[PDB]
RNA sequence: GGGAAGCCUACCUCAAGAUAAGAUUUCCCUAGGACUUUAUGUCCUCUAAAGAGCCGUUCGAGACUAGGACGUUGAUAGGUU
RNA sequence: CCACAAGUCGAGCAGGUACGAAAGUAGGUCUUAGUGAUCCGGUGGUUCUGUAUGGAAGGGCCAUCGCUCAACGGAUAAAAG
RNA sequence: AUAGCACUCUGCAAACACGAAAGUGGACGUAUAGGGUGUGAUGCCUGCCCGGUGCUGGAAGGUUAAUUGAUGGGGUUAGCGUAAGCGAAGCUCUUGAUCGAAGCCCCAGUAAACGGCGGCCGGUCCUAAGGUAGCGAAAUUCCUUGUCGGGUAAGUUCCGACCUGCACGAAUGGCAUAAUGAUGGCGGCGCUGUCUCCAGCAGAGGCUCAGUGAAAUCGAAAUCGCUGUGAAGAUGCAGUGUACCCGCGGCUAGACGGAAAGACCCCGUGAACCUUUACUGCAGCUUGACACUGAACUUUGAGGUUCUAACUCUGUCCCGUGAUCCGGGACGAGGACCGUGUCUGGUGGGUAGUUUGACUGGGGCGGUCUCCUCCUAAAGAGUAA
RNA sequence: GCUAAAACUAUGUGCCGAAGCUGCGGAUGUAUACUUUGUAUACGUGGUAGGGGAGCGUUCUGUAAGCCGAUGAAGGUGUGUUGAGAAGCAUGCUGGAGGUAUCAGAAGUGCGAAUGCUGACGUGAGUAACGACAAAACGGGUGAAAAACCCGUUCGCCGAAAGACCAAGGGUUCCAGUCCAACGUUAAUCGGGGCUGGGUGAGUCGACCCCUAAGGCGAGGCCGAAAGGCGUAGUCGAUGGGA
RNA sequence: GAACCCACUGUCGUUGAAAAGCCAGGGGAUGACUUGUGGAUAGGGGUGAAAGGCUAAUCAAGCCUGGUGAUAGCUGGUUCU
RNA sequence: GUCAAGUAAUUAAGUGCAUGUGGUGGAUGCCUUGGCAGUCAGAGGCGAUGAAAGACGUGAUAGCCUGCGAAAAGCUCCGGGGAGGCGGCAAAUAUCCUUUGAUCCGGAGAUGUCUGAAUGGGGGAACCCACCUACUUUAAGGUAGGUAUUGCAACAUGAAUACAUAGUGUUGCAAGGCGAACGAGGGGAAGUGAAACAUCUCAGUACCCUUAGGAAAAGAAAUCAAUUGAGAUUCCCUCAGUAGCGGCGAGCGAACGGGGAUCAGCCCAUUAAGUUAUGUGUGUUUUAGUGGAACGCUCUGGGAAGUGCGAACGUAGAGGGUGAUAUUCCCGUACACGAAAGGGCACACAUAAUGAUGACGAGUAGGGCGAGGCACGUGAAACCUUGUCUGAAUAUGGGGGGACCAUCCUCCAAGGCUAAAUACUCCUGACUGACCGAUAGUGAACCAGUACCGUGAGGGAAAGGCGAAAAGAACCCCUGUGAGGGGAGUGAAAUAGAUCCUGAAACCGCAUGCAUACAAGCAGUGGGAGCACCUUCGUGGUGUGACUGCGUACCUUUUGUAUAAUGGGUCAGCGACUUAUAUUCAGUAGCGAGGUUAACCGUAUAGGGGAGCCGUAGAGAAAUCGAGUCUUAAUAGGGCG
């Protein structure tokens, strides 16, 4: 029983071109070449599906920031006070609002620092 | 694999990868690495196991109903055209023929059928009694297997 | 306040690709249609300026280039006196 | 106590002793170093075996002898640049 | 290498060499010849040592092989014994007296044989003997660029001389020497682009155009500087500075550039070849015993004299035969020697197979390698250099 | 960049901050109870050398005289879709005759590396070089095309060889006609290139022949385990002697 | 001092015109000379005015084929989930 | 309207990505006048009557291969067969042959150049030079035969030397060389293992030499055994990895007994079985061949064997071919027939010849010294062979039973012949494969031991595929009457058009869309504006990616690598834990105090075959005991159970 390698092997090899479509050079093209660069694609959605959390989150600060420096809190204050008024709406619907509704952020703001009060 | 036996070129000095051989099995045209031999390949059975193998094949033949048990099978001339027809009327087209003793009418008109196969009560083996689709067997035939219990 | 062949200027050369792309003098181009994606809009017809280059005769300029002079309204090169 | 191979302490029981009137003490020396496996042979004993049988030769078992094998768990009977 | 010199071996079937033998070279030669070894024209010459190793000559004292087999001790069984036990002969196992050569131990000679020519403070010890002529900071001298003289403005080189010669020295030759040398060192005249210090010119490439058309290398590249960090010397990391995109002619500072699985060093119970008083074999050479191998007379088992018939002749003559082989025959000279087979002692780098430890602040040299006591050892045991 | 700090000391109130913890959804290992269950609860699920468990694909044998196929198999090339993965399924184009379910069985059963092996093709790069510095110029001819071919007129180089012969060695390269793909380090109408056809005339030249040297072989012969070694008579052997 | 036989110095060449050369100089050149043809010596052997030189571009033991797939406590490599 | 500030759009020398369409290249798939391994039955040789292997010739055209040999792709006779044929590359053409029987197939004859054991002499193989007879020629020749050596026999001749012998010659007979493996005999390593190495191993292996046959060798007890039994030789399974041997290391390794295959004995001088030749007879087999059943319609299609509907044969539904897949189209298959002439084998007769220089075994058995062989290495070492030296008795005798002695048992050496069961495959016929399918399988599927390399021994490749059928593209156009192409035409298909099935990747072009000339790094990843096309108009799809956070390849080896430590220019194809035997453990199945056969027989996966193996009892060195046994004076104690 002898085996021919051919069309498993060039399947393989074929499904590895096909994800490497894009790349510069050698990297879509050359299968050793190509190989490597599809784990390394791998490993850095791996590693970016963490980050992208963090990144947001600083987003969404930074807007609220701006929003309270606006009403005249700064963005610690205004956490605090929200927290002890107990309101539990999250950082990124609060950046929404600080973007696309001023009013609605400025009575946040007020109810915020009526509470510190 | 003919020739070889010279190194193809010195130990050190020239660039390339140390060779020995130019037959070796890394190098087109070369010896196979693990060359095969004839083999037998044959196993033991042992006589009980076989005994009762056959046993209960055909026990399963039997609750499943494709043994058929007939007191006399003789063909008077050998013509398959004969011996189709009396396949025919016992519903038997497709089948395995089991006789005390085989006659020469009956094998010559056997031959020529497909899916048709007459053997002696002696001969029976286990691939034959499953591949076919009915076994037609004799009363004495049936007797002599009960006599060597399968 | 004074205070050195040392520092910044001062002397010579390069320098706006200094994308922060600077300044001054002078010169040139002033026509009609169709349509829709109604916009420094796309296609037809007419028009081709001020200049630049190709080419040629060449250089005290030159590896090739670049740079300088000239092309009949002419001394640019050879010849002739 | 210890990888193994080895090493260390030991009450008590039977037989035969020595010293004490006796209860008793004694299986070397206050203790911890003074050492060498296996193989091959030598000597004493033996109700073991004994290639047809009776013996015998040879072998076994118990006791004991021949290592600076000191590179001292000891590659050979026998070896420098 | 050489002509010349010396030592030594070789009496002819020469020594020596090749070959398993037959045989061949030496040589169609004959000690004024042939082989081996060292020195190296010529001039003057060539000192001392024989203890060591070798070689040559003696000795018949001690030791020793094969061969031989006197004695002594066992095994077995006829028989004798109640039994224990004893036990001839015959077979057999063992022990080993006596005879037995060369070699070795012993005594002399030999250095143009291999070799040696001292120590410790005039003396002394010790040797086999303690360097003659001649030469000497040398193709040899560490200290050392010794010191002095000459040459130069200045000379670690050169020449002359001195002599505390680390560590010259007489055929592994000493001191000189005319001529000769693509030989080593030093100094002069002439001459010059060797140089101060380069300039111009001629030819062939380089460069441009047309035609043909390689090479080593190469994980992939969107392939800057600096300071720092870091598998410890970064184009690629951190901070920062600078920088529009792409060619052509030059250049070699880096890409720990290319080339060859580092040759130096270490390791492997790797390899090969070479040496010897490393171990163990063998060839070759040599000794004795038995066989081929006989006869007749003597002396104190051995020795002697004689003979021929075994055997030898690379001696003469004849035949096969037209023949320097070979065989047969006839002579002659030898002769139980020589030589060969088996066994046995000696010698044996000629040749062969191999061995020649590990730890280790790299390896080598030095030291260490097993056992007992104390400390290191951190209040149970154990614990490295 | 910072000086009643954005430095240091002490105290306080908030906040940021990880793949840690919590929230929501999904998968899996072990155990306890449901007294089959595939169900709930609890505790777990970073990993080299290694140990254990469960699978995907490839070629061949039976099932298979079965099932799919010119109304289009294998193979190639796209698109969509499914699973935790190796992978599966459907279909457009190309292709033109084979393929093969299920469950068993056997293996030449899976490649990126070994300065691995064979073939094809890149980078260097249209880069170096085009093989003695004896040297060329023009007119005419032919031709698709002429620096290199032919004819002619000039110039230069060798001339003890860069000329003329012979042996050895080579083997048609010699001559004529015809052709230019490959060969010629460029082009070629030319050629020692392809094709077709011709050409070598001996008593005196050489060989053959007669004769022998070194040496070889060698009837008998001597020697050697065998194979073989040497050698007598002879017989060969030119580089020499013989019209 | 030419031919002929050598190989002392220097430049160039080093993917060369050339796997040992060219150019300019250099040595011997009637002799222990150079050279053609044909023969002899064969691998632990040959030959060597001696360098371990030469023995077909190969020499501290030539080349070819066999033992042979020698052995390697060393280096490299070892393929789906 | 001028001016001034601020800020968009607009370029591509070239490049990147995606898609479309190509080129180069030859993978993959499908296929096969080629290999590989076997079973059954044969055969086991050719050669001086000139072999194997070659050179040169031979054709209407004639280069190579095949055949043949100056009678040269052939000649004669006999048999078969019945319409085409003049071998292949390799078409065309010409001349032609053939029903008065060609080509073709089988058997028997004729001819058969040169080299090569080469054999008249010589030699650098395919060449040079001769002699003697008989016939023929008249010129300088031709035909045929002969002319080697060695051994044996007969005859003749004949030395030294008188008889003789040696030597010499003639005649007659025989031998030499080649070729696969297997047999017998003469010589005989090392690498390696022992973790070094010398005894030992490797191993009487590799290799060299001589020489048979279809087989060879061995063989009928001076053999084993130890209840006084078996009964020649050879081969297989056990006994058994046991008893033993061994620097007692590494390793080497029996026999007795039992079970099978095959079976067979006969003679030494009047002399046997058996074997080999020749002729005859009978039987079988073989070398050419002959006959040999049965299908139509319809649909798809270039083509039907394929779809659908019905039918026929079967002692034939093996296989191959035909335009796609056929029991009924062709060749065939089952079956039944068949030989002028020749060959093989079997049995039986006749003649030879052999067996068969040998008649009971003397330089023999035994012994001393040195070696070799036996599983057995000097050992307590029996037995076999002998290089050297010796040396009996002879049936009232002699050999053996593992040192040796005695007693018993057994056999008769120093003379011979003999089938089967066993070993092998250069070769021939038929058949088979969970063997390969062009980098595989032989090195070689093809003009391969060739091209090429080497002085030589020797080494040693690459290279398969148009189409069913050449129907292989008339004619026109560009071009140099070239190469190459565009039309036309053939074909189902020409992107099947000649190195032509399919046509992957590396690598190289052209076209369209987007991005790109103020910006520093493993080239991605998570976000994300704009643009182009499509569109179910969308919280949609495809291509691109301005700007931005993070981010120093892979493998190996290491305490540790972005490392400036190793390896890789790239793609495609190939490339590394296997096979046999033994043993132990775990799963699983059968039987169970039992389980199981091996060789072998068997028209054969069955059924027989119980020899043997494992389990069922330990202790002890052993004799011996035995649920106990050993140690000990001990019944104590203790060790193994």
């Amino acid at each position: 029983a002898r085996v021919k390698r051919g069309v498993v092997a060039h399947r393989r090899h074929k499904k590895i071109l096909a994800r490497a479509k894009g790349y510069y050079g050698a990297r879509s093209r050359v299968y050793r070449v190509a190989f490597q660069a599809v784990i390394k694609a791998g490993q850095y959605a791996y590693r970016d599906r963490r980050q992208k959390k963090r990144q947001f989150r600083a987003l969404w600060i930074a807007r609220i920031n701006a929003g309270a420096r606006q009403n005249g809190l700064s963005y610690s204050r205004m956490i605090d006070g929200l927290k002890k008024a107990q309101v539990i709406i999250d950082r990124r619907v609060l950046a929404d609002i600080a973007m696309h509704d001023a009013v609605a952020f400025a009575a946040l703001a007020e109810k915020a620092k009526g509470a510190l009060a | 694999v003919s020739g070889g036996g010279k190194k193809p070129f010195r130990q050190k000095g020239t660039g390339r990868a140390r060779a020995g051989s130019i037959r070796s099995p890394i190098w087109v045209g070369g010896g196979k690495t693990f060359a095969a031999r004839p083999q037998d390949w044959s196993q033991k059975v042992n006589r009980k196991m076989y005994r009762g193998a056959m046993q209960c094949i055909l026990a399963e033949l039997v609750r499943q109903d494709r043994l058929v048990l007939v007191e006399e099978f003789a063909v008077a001339a050998p013509k398959t055209k004969e011996l189709l027809a009396k396949l025919n009327d016992l519903n038997a087209a497709r089948a395995l023929i089991v006789t005390d003793a085989v006659d020469e009418n009956l094998y010559l008109a056997a031959r020529n059928l497909p899916h048709v196969d007459v053997v002696d009560a002696t001969a029976i083996d286990p691939v034959s009694l499953i591949a076919f689709d009915k076994v037609v067997m004799s009363v004495a035939a049936a007797k002599k297997i009960e006599v060597e219990l399968g």
